[PDB]
């Protein structure tokens, strides 16, 4: 997986050197404009799940205009980034992190939410691709398993920070959970799964897809090329189908059923043989809801997807 | 005659168990309700010795 583990980096180290672009960034009203940003550019796609699809494009402008330079409502006076090369170096900052932040405490709390916040995602990303690699990049780091890559126990190095590595949430004091971590990386995928699939519908967009679906065949095949991780690998794998499963299916007609009726002869035994009978929630339930889709010969469309009535009310 | 008979009545009784034998495997194999993981399984249990009845 080197040429996918280059490109990794260079989404990687690119966002780094964004990270001492704006290093002056970190006075007393020097402090009021960076909070004003930060705060005018994750606000609005916190909305995202509360409003109606009629109204949803008022989100997509005021994250469009904010972002193009034009100035947006924050609180009582108006914002702006024009002539502000830090702070519009910063907003896309924060602004592809926030995204990744709703798919990491919403999306796993509550999976209907991935697509009304991956549509604006899409289309962001669309106009701005900057933002989009920017939302590559903290994808990547916070959720290693979307790149994908299974990250190794190394000697050399503390143990604390091996485990933030594999995305697991840690104060200064102990590290999270697994149950909480399971449902943070599902959040993140499915999320990430709703992306690569919808397209915003507004604007007249001539051309492709920013993040195509094309991610989501290679994803399957190199997780499915390597030796499955306990119960990460079989969550992570069923959330997805299930969000990507049907946009998957219809780009692909026979060469996704190939790929599934491998998973249940080859990798589904393997998944028996690494896990014991205590943890087998994953795996269990990665069949559920396979049998149905292979004698019904159809993916159900993901619960929560966005309809044209979602668009007029 | 009677060597000959009880070599055809083995190969008849083995013949019978075989037949058996792969009509389950074939059966298995396609089973829509069978995960993948059993079935490779099974393949390798039964596509080969025949097994006891």
């Amino acid at each position: 997986q080197d040429i996918t583990m280059q490109w990794y980096q260079q989404l990687q180290d690119a966002s780094m050197q964004c990270v001492l672009t704006f290093e002056g960034l970190t006075d007393s009203q020097a402090k009021k404009i960076k909070m004003d940003l930060q705060k005018a550019a994750t606000i609005p796609v916190s909305q995202i799940s509360t409003i109606a699809g009629s109204k949803l494009k008022e989100i997509f402008d005021k994250i469009h205009s904010l972002l193009s330079g034009k100035p947006v409502q924050s609180g009582g006076r108006s914002v702006s980034v024009t002539l502000n090369p830090q702070g519009l170096d910063f907003v896309q900052y924060k602004l592809a992190e926030k995204f990744v932040k709703q798919g990491e405490e919403e999306v796993a709390s509550h999976h209907e939410a991935a697509f009304p916040i991956a549509v604006v995602a899409s289309g962001i990303w669309e106009l701005h691709p900057r933002v989009g690699d920017l939302i590559l990049a903290h994808l990547h780091k916070k959720c290693p398993y979307s790149v994908p890559f299974y990250p190794t126990f190394k000697e050399g190095m503390a143990l604390e920070d091996y485990q933030r590595m594999l995305g697991y949430q840690v104060k200064d004091s102990k590290v999270e959970q697994q149950d909480n971590f399971l449902k943070r990386m599902s959040g993140m995928i499915r999320l990430y799964a709703a992306i690569i699939q919808l397209r915003w519908p507004y604007g007249n967009r001539q051309e492709i897809h920013p993040h195509g679906l094309n991610h989501g065949w290679r994803w399957l095949a190199q997780i499915l090329n390597m030796e499955p991780l306990s119960d990460v690998t079989a969550t992570l794998l069923f959330d997805f189908l299930e969000v990507c499963g049907n946009a998957l299916m219809k780009q692909y007609q026979v060469q996704f059923w190939k790929m599934l009726i491998l998973i249940k002869e080859d990798y589904f035994p393997r998944i028996e043989a690494i896990t014991s009978s205590g943890q087998m929630g994953s795996f269990i339930r990665l069949k559920q809801f396979l049998e149905k889709c292979l004698q019904h010969k159809d993916i159900p469309v993901p619960k929560g997807f966005l309809t044209s009535s979602f668009w007029r009310s | 005659r009677q060597q000959q008979q009880q070599l055809n009545h083995e190969a008849s009784e083995l013949l019978e168990i075989a037949h058996i034998q792969d009509d389950l495997l074939e059966r298995l194999v396609a089973d829509p309700r069978i995960p993948e993981e059993r079935k490779a399984e099974i393949e390798e249990f039964l596509d080969g010795p025949i097994r006891t009845l």
